[PDB]
RNA sequence: UCGCUCAACGGAUAAAAGGUACUCCGGGGAUAACAGGCUGAUACCGCCCAAGAGUUCAUAUCGACGGCGGUGUUUGGCACC
RNA sequence: CUCCUCCUAAAGAGUAACGGAGGAGCACGAAGGUUGGCUAAUCCUGGUCGGACAUCAGGAGGUUAGUGCAAUGGCAUAAG
RNA sequence: CGUGAAGAGGGAAACAACCCAGACCGCCAGCUAAGGUCCCAAAGUCAUGGUUAAGUGGGAAACGAUGUGGAAGGCCAGA
RNA sequence: UGGUUCUCCCCGAAAGCUAUUUAGGUAGCGCCUCGUGAAUUCAUCUCCGGGGGUAGAGCACUGUUUCGGCAAGGGGGUCA
RNA sequence: GCCUGGCGGCCGUAGCGCGGUGGUCCCACCUGACCCCAUGCCGAACUCAGAAGUGAAACGCCGUAGCGCCGAUGGUAGUGUGGGGUCUCCCCAUGCGAGAGUAGGGAACUGCCAGGCA
């Protein structure tokens, strides 16, 4: 793929249970943790679900 | 003067559209019709529609009164 | 007599049209006729001091937009619920 | 309002033949003619049909539209279906009382062979 | 005061008062008293402002009340606890959104109306403006 | 298959009311009275509008119908100590 | 104080309060089965008594009726 | 639904529940979050533009008041 | 009701539902833990298939509500 | 290829009004009912005989927008997620986005027999 890089900007403490599952499906364990996920539209929708707390490059 | 209600009857759709059901599976429990029995589906005495045949659940408006039917398609 | 400057709407929607109103313009539409509907933007306090006349709603108007004058009639006006501000105008071809 | 009453009687008997998926022998009666079709379990289009309106069964008859004419169609629609391989047909009254000409037509198809 | 002659139900829920009003144009008269705030207009307030308008125009020109008090507000007696069922219906309000035309008027000159709608606005708990009829 | 207002309706027994200021014990601020708190419907105080009263004259004085606040001074609400 | 219907109840189910309204503790050998029919309320007009209304006849209307008993879901293929 | 319960840390002066963030241990290392950067007290007496004159900021309503953008009105033939 | 005595490591609740002579007790379930099994089972997102009647809105229905025109019928002085 | 009839698909852009129109081809009333049959009374209906009449009613087809019905575009409402302002209640970013109403559409469209010139 193009394999975008996603990193976690904020934390997952006070968040919805559906938001924490989306960070699980991306693989983000903590703040600053970057991750290397492929560029499918099912990963674009995972990013958009938590775009307030992830930063894509 | 008030204070009484009854137990909730757990009505409504039990198998939605596109779900694969066995025969005899209850598809909707209802009081009136509000959902009529199309192909491969019986009405039942309390109007509980149920799958007469295995297949997928299919809702469609059909008829001269725009009534919602439920077919079953194998 | 009434000649209105207009610009074409680049973005339509809710937050787009709330930005036009906060930036002292307001959206409009020119539908009607053969051609497709034409989403436009007018400036508010120039049209607001022009629709206070009774003949803005009576005679044919002239909306100039990007090199085109379209003979129009005002058709329906959404105003603000309580402030003396317009929110939309419908124009029909004439 | 003769037709508006008759299609009201048929439209319960037309169902339980769509929800059953049965081949419908439908009979249409009228003052001077008598009609019959055999229609597939689908609601689409007929398989065989017979009436007195065809000129084959016109001057083979003393009169069109009586019970001896309905027994002419009764042999006619049945003998033309068995050559296509259609039996186990279901009779639709189509709102008429199963008594007169339409009894005489279903009786003369049961002799000629149509499994009801 | 205004009140429905009958209702199908004695008590209503409290509800909420979110949104903007639907009757926002001067429909019948020439001059209007539009509500720009949001709250509840009890039938005591609607009547007190109906007299204050009518007395200012000296019984001249037609007057429309475009709102109606159709919500039964209950109120528990003093020194009674919480619970023990909903309290007893004591007055009737109209829920008022921003943009509601409260009153309307024609048959008077406008400066007599803006005077009379200023006397009514001091009887209401809701900030209000004076609006006149618009073609479209 | 029958017999249950076992209706306190998952039915303590076949069969069951009270008094206690003579009282007792085990607990509770899980819960009341007092006071504190929170809240202010009520109460009290102020203000807005001005119909009117005041010989004329709304605003010297008073102020109907209605409006908005303050106080924490009552009667309460609550049940936090 | 058990049961039923509606709302609260947040468009699946469920969901509390001494929340808001109502009902049940049966009836029926036909009011069940089936088969063959049928289609209402109200209104107008006509008018033997007969009046707003008995019955009859037409027109309108289209279920505003009816559903042994609450309310809701239904009901013309009628479940009437 | 989130946090507390059963979660310490930073901020909101203090302040279970709010905001930031989830403490394995050590370090006299670094970058940040919310919050902040005159002094108490770590960091801008930052840069450019505007506003306000009340210590507003740093508690409050109806209402009152010449505090400080677009038009409208009757004149260098005099407002 | 009060007390319950050495240490590390791993995980980690609930204060709900239903019953209860029950409501500060208990029981089944829910959630916790340990163990043994099993399926691309589970979650997330995208696309598809669904059913709604909530928010909104609306006023044909059920009620309620103004105002206007009402072809009424006739209160009402009124005539006889 | 129009015309009619059965059965359907479809379910108001298909309905209704209003106007015009069609005959033994078909369909409708219509002739008669003595019997099969049947009306809580009526051959009205159902049903059976058989075509003298008429296309009046019905029923098709063709007109007309009077009425329904359909109905964008834009805007508004609401709202998921995120962050803000404060009695209530909103606003920003982003995603989804009505209802109502305008413009306009619209006098339905379609699979078997029979009839008559082809």
């Amino acid at each position: 793929a193009k394999t975008i890089k996603i990193t976690q900007t904020r934390s997952a403490i006070g968040r919805l249970p559906k938001h924490k599952a989306t960070l699980l499906g991306l693989g983000l364990r903590r703040i600053g943790h970057t991750v290397e996920r492929e560029d499918t539209p099912a990963i674009r929708g995972m990013i958009n679900a938590v775009s307030f707390m992830v930063k894509v490059e | 003067r008030n204070g009484r209600d009854s137990e909730a009857k757990r009505l409504g759709v039990k198998r939605f559209g596109g779900e694969s059901v066995l025969a005899g599976s209850i598809i909707v429990r209802q009081r009136g019709t509000k959902f009529h029995a199309g192909a491969n589906v019986g009405c039942g005495r309390d109007h509980t529609l149920f799958a007469k045949a295995d297949g997928k659940v299919k809702f469609e408006v059909k008829g001269p009164k725009n009534r919602k039917f439920i077919s079953i398609e194998a | 007599m009434f000649t209105i400057n207009a610009e074409v709407r680049k973005e339509q929607g809710k937050g787009a049209s709330r930005r036009l109103r906060a930036a002292n313009k307001f959206p409009a539409i020119i539908y009607g006729g053969k051609e497709a509907p034409l989403a436009i933007e007018l400036d508010h306090d120039k049209v607001m001091n022009m629709q206070a006349k009774a003949e803005f709603y009576s005679e044919v108007l002239t909306i100039v937009v990007d090199g085109k004058e379209i003979k129009v009639k005002a058709q329906d006006v959404q105003r603000h619920p309580y402030k003396p501000k317009l929110q939309h105008i419908d124009f029909v071809r004439a | 309002d003769k037709k508006s009453a008759r299609i009201r009687r048929a439209t319960r008997a037309r169902r339980k033949l769509q929800e059953l998926g049965a081949t419908r022998l439908v009979v249409h009666r009228t003052p001077r003619h008598i009609y019959a079709q055999v229609i597939a379990p689908n609601g689409s289009e007929v398989l065989v049909a017979a009436s007195t309106v065809e000129k084959a069964i016109a001057e083979q008859l003393k009169y069109t539209g009586n019970k001896d004419a309905a027994a002419a169609v009764g042999k006619a629609v049945a003998e033309r279906a068995l050559e296509k391989g259609i039996k186990d047909v279901s009779f639709d009254r189509s709102g008429f009382q199963y008594h007169g000409r339409v009894q005489a037509l279903a009786d003369a198809a049961r002799e000629a062979g149509l499994q009801f | 005061m205004l009140q429905p002659k009958r209702t199908k139900f004695r008590k209503m829920h409290k509800g909420r008062n979110r949104g903007l009003a639907q009757g926002t144009d001067v429909s019948f008269g020439s001059f209007g008293l539009k509500a720009v705030g949001r709250g509840r207009l009890t039938a005591r307030q609607i009547e007190a402002a109906r007299r204050a308008m009518t007395r200012a125009v000296k019984r001249q020109g037609k007057i429309w009340i475009r709102v109606f008090p159709d919500k039964p507000i209950t109120e528990k007696p003093l020194a009674v606890r919480m619970g023990k069922g909903k309290g007893n219906v004591e007055y009737w309000v109209a829920l008022i959104q921003p943009g509601k035309v409260l009153y309307e008027m024609d048959g008077v000159p406008e400066e007599l109306a803006r005077e009379a709608f200023k006397l009514a606005a001091a009887k209401l708990p809701i900030k209000t403006t004076f609006v006149t009829k618009t073609v479209m």
